[PDB]
RNA sequence: AUGGCAGUCACGGGUAACGGAGAAUUAGGGUUCGAUUCCGGAGAAGGAGCCUGAGAAACGGCUACUACAACUACGGUUCGGCAGCAGGGAAGAAAAUUGGCCAAUCCUAAUUCAGGGAGCCAGUGACAAGAAAUAGCAAGCUGGGAAACUUACGUUUCUACGGCAUUGAAAUGAGAACAGUGUAAAUCUCUUAGCGAGGAACAAUUGGAGGGCAAGUCAUGGUGCCAGCAGCCGCGGUAAUUCCAGCUCCAAUAGCGUAUAUUAAAGUUGUUGCAGUUAAAAAGCUCGUAGUUGAACUUCUGUUCAGGUUCAUUUCGAUUCGUCGUGUGAAACU
């Protein structure tokens, strides 16, 4: 199979966690699936897969080595924290990335053009996804969560 | 000595000196005249135009032929152009009050030894490059 | 908004008399020599021996003694050992000059699969470094006009290619109808 | 005149073009074969001075043969 | 009060002139450009005026005028100024999508969560730059050869080799693709399984073949000073080496012609580095303030010490693949 060496790595107390570099040896096999990088390396760590965060990856010109950097927090509450909402949607913890843009744009439109009064109705339909809401989901992947 | 001065403290002179003893270039006394704006063209490398009709041209010196030739309207210019079109059949091409892009023959000056007062090329009819005419397999309307 | 920063630099180098009958002769003698492609690359190696005896001849330019060539002269000189164009008993600048084009020709990844046996020709090789057929260092290459440094020069064969790994190309594409 | 435009091209008889027998290699092949026909060994061989013209094969069947 | 500036060029005019950092070619010295990512300046239709503010004469704020753009029930109105992006019109030789997003760089705000055509993504994109495929190997036939075997054209062999509408299987990106990587998403690249090359194929052009300028001594066809070529010499008037075209060749080659400005060749604008009897060029001749240019003298010199330096060496100690230390002489430095 694969041979995973760590090569630089960091201590960030401040995120609590440890920033390291990857070099994938695959001589054989095509590029790793992240996926599968993540539980070789949980292993050689001895962390919880969901606690180990890798990204970013590449593939030198056809010789089976990848190199990556990758994350590993201690409290996925810390994790779940940090990470940006779109490492988030990628393990299919947050979801969805609807196109904001345009009706934002147009939504100014109107409010720009009307008296509190209506406003108030306006901003009660301008497409979801608060951040208030990105919290409660973020919330609720912490409580129904625990293990390892 | 010769007539320049060898003093050190005679830069001065010897640099008033240059600046006037080169108008005496040609190529210096051209393009500081701004007389490239002043050319049919107005300094520009091509023109657009409409042919006004095409005449033919009789060759000088030692030979005798009949040239091609097409008298062009330049657009934001708006003059009379003397413009010989190339190759063979080309004129075969160009109908009368088409749109005719022209270009200079070898330095803006003298025309080809062979022509009289012609001093542009014809490239384009339409909007279609003559060479393209020029082969049956690239083009024609 | 397109603001670059990278930086152009042509390898080119055109001449001035463009049909010298004895210039030419060279050129082609050569491209059959190095089973090269197109004139330009022997430009391009040309163009290169330049920047070596520009700066040599910058060099020469000073005092045997000046802090700038005594570190400069030595790791222009310490560049041409790595890619082995002087032998260790040529430090003295002076030598940078005296190279011959064909010499520098000599020290590619081309010139060099060929003379190592590894090829049936100048020109066979040139389609294998090409086919990935040539791992060099821990890496692949596929580009002919490799700088192939000294040091490395050990490490040159076919990492997981058809003449190592596993082939299968023509071969599959083949034996599978013949049934 | 005017009417006498391009008289020599519609004049001319359209001979038609030998279609390739084979191909023209296009890369360093050609450049190769050129190498090979004019500045390969035998040729560099015999005196530089008595060395036949890139062309005095002007496609000429009788002599194409008597050199090959 | 009457000064202030000026041939050591005032004042005035031109500039297809915003200044720099820099850009192109360069023996040296030069020549020509700099709208254009940095900086500084100026401006927002032209022009003046102003509110506000710590801060602008702002201008994606306001007032009037000149010329305009949008609506009108013609009373009146516009948060009317794209030299911001994306787009139209116009000009013209000439320059892309009325796309995506806030993920990265920074910015702004009451501000860890909000907004940003700054900016980044992507589309268009042979401006331009980097690497690079259009084939490689071998059998056989065969030219060459060649070393040989050897009085002649014959066999062995081999080789820098070199040819082929003959042979043969390996190789392989273009291509096209489940996966993975990458991404805000998407495209692409990269890694990679199934699929993917033998002749009009899966592909080279462009521009020439008298001279300059590399390449036809074809006894080739058509044309007949006509059509046309030609950068400059010159081609062409019935046997064209330059036209039209075939063939074969050459050159640069995913590129190659052309037009124009510009650099070098230009010691053809020359300080370095020209010319001036006759080739262009000494004024007809003298005076003469500006300018340019100016003779020779003023501690030289000697002795000794010292630090290196070099160089020399009928020479010494060390090391090696080329240096150090020691001695003399010498010079000069100090
Ligand atoms: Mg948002
Ligand atoms: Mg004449
Ligand atoms: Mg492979
Ligand atoms: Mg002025
Ligand atoms: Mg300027
Ligand atoms: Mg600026
Ligand atoms: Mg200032
Ligand atoms: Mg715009
Ligand atoms: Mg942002
Ligand atoms: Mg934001
Ligand atoms: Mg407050
Ligand atoms: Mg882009
Ligand atoms: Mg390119
Ligand atoms: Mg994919
Ligand atoms: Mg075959
Ligand atoms: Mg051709
Ligand atoms: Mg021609
Ligand atoms: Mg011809
Ligand atoms: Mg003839
Ligand atoms: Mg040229
Ligand atoms: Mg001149």
């Amino acid at each position: 199979t694969i041979v995973i060496r760590t090569k630089k790595i960091l201590v960030n107390p401040l995120l609590s966690r440890r920033q390291l570099s990857l070099d994938v040896l695959h001589p054989d096999s095509p590029t790793a699936s992240k996926e599968k990088i993540r539980e070789e390396l949980a292993k050689q760590l001895k962390v919880d897969a969901r606690n180990v965060v890798v990204y970013g990856f590449s593939t030198q010109y056809g010789g089976g080595k990848s190199t990556g950097f990758a994350l590993v927090y201690d409290n996925q509450q810390y994790l779940l924290k940090y990470e940006p909402n779109y490492r988030l949607r990628k393990v299919k913890i947050l979801g969805e990335k609807p196109n904001t843009r345009r009706s934002f744009k147009e939504l100014k439109r109107k409010i720009k053009r009307t008296s509190g009064k209506a406003i108030t109705k306006l901003l009660s339909e301008k497409k979801g996804d608060t951040w208030a809401s990105v919290q409660s989901k973020k919330s609720d992947h912490l409580k129904n969560f625990v293990a390892k | 000595g010769v007539g320049k001065p060898r003093g050190i403290r005679a830069g001065r002179k010897l640099a008033r000196h240059r600046k006037d003893q080169r108008w005496a270039d040609n190529d210096f006394n051209k393009r500081l005249l701004g007389s490239r704006w002043r050319n049919p063209f107005m300094g520009a490398s091509h023109a657009k135009g409409l042919v006004t009709e095409k005449i033919g041209i009789e060759s000088k010196q030692p030979n005798s032929a009949v040239r091609k030739c097409v008298r062009v309207l330049l657009r934001k210019n708006s003059k009379k152009i003397a413009a010989f079109v190339p190759m063979d059949g080309c004129l075969n091409f160009l109908a009368e009050n088409d749109e005719v892009l022209v270009a200079g023959l070898g330095r803006q000056g003298h025309a080809v030894g062979d022509i009289p007062g012609v001093r542009f090329k014809v490239v384009c009819v339409k909007g279609i490059s003559l060479l393209a005419l020029f082969k049956g397999k690239k083009e024609k309307r | 908004m397109g603001k670059t920063y990278i930086n152009t630099s042509k390898t080119y180098s055109t001449p001035r008399r463009p049909y010298e009958k004895e210039r030419l002769d060279n050129e082609m003698k050569l491209i059959g020599t190095f089973g090269l492609k197109n004139k330009r690359e022997v430009w391009r190696v040309q163009m290169i021996l330049a920047k070596f005896r520009k700066a040599a001849r910058e060099l020469l330019t000073l005092d045997p003694k000046d802090p700038r060539r005594l570190f400069e002269g030595s790791a222009l000189l310490r560049r041409m050992f790595k890619y082995g164009l002087l032998s260790e008993q040529e430090r003295k600048l002076d030598y940078v000059l005296g190279l011959t084009i064909h010499k520098l020709m000599e020290r590619r990844l081309q010139t060099r699969v060929f003379k190592l046996n590894l090829a049936n020709s100048i020109h066979h090789s040139r389609v294998l470094i090409r086919q990935r057929h040539i791992k060099v260092g821990k890496n692949l290459v596929n580009v002919p006009s490799f700088m192939v440094r000294t040091d490395s020069e050990k490490s040159i064969d076919f990492a997981s290619t058809s003449p190592l790994g596993g082939g299968r190309e023509g071969r599959t594409k083949r034996k599978n109808a013949k049934k | 005149t005017l009417a006498k435009a391009g008289k020599v091209r519609k004049q001319t008889p359209k001979v038609e073009k030998k279609d390739k027998p084979r191909k023209t290699p296009k890369g360093r092949s050609y450049k190769r074969i050129l190498y090979n026909r004019r500045y390969a060994p035998h040729i560099l061989a015999t005196d530089p001075k008595k060395r036949k013209s890139p062309n005095w094969h002007a496609g000429k069947k009788e002599k194409m043969d008597a050199a090959a």
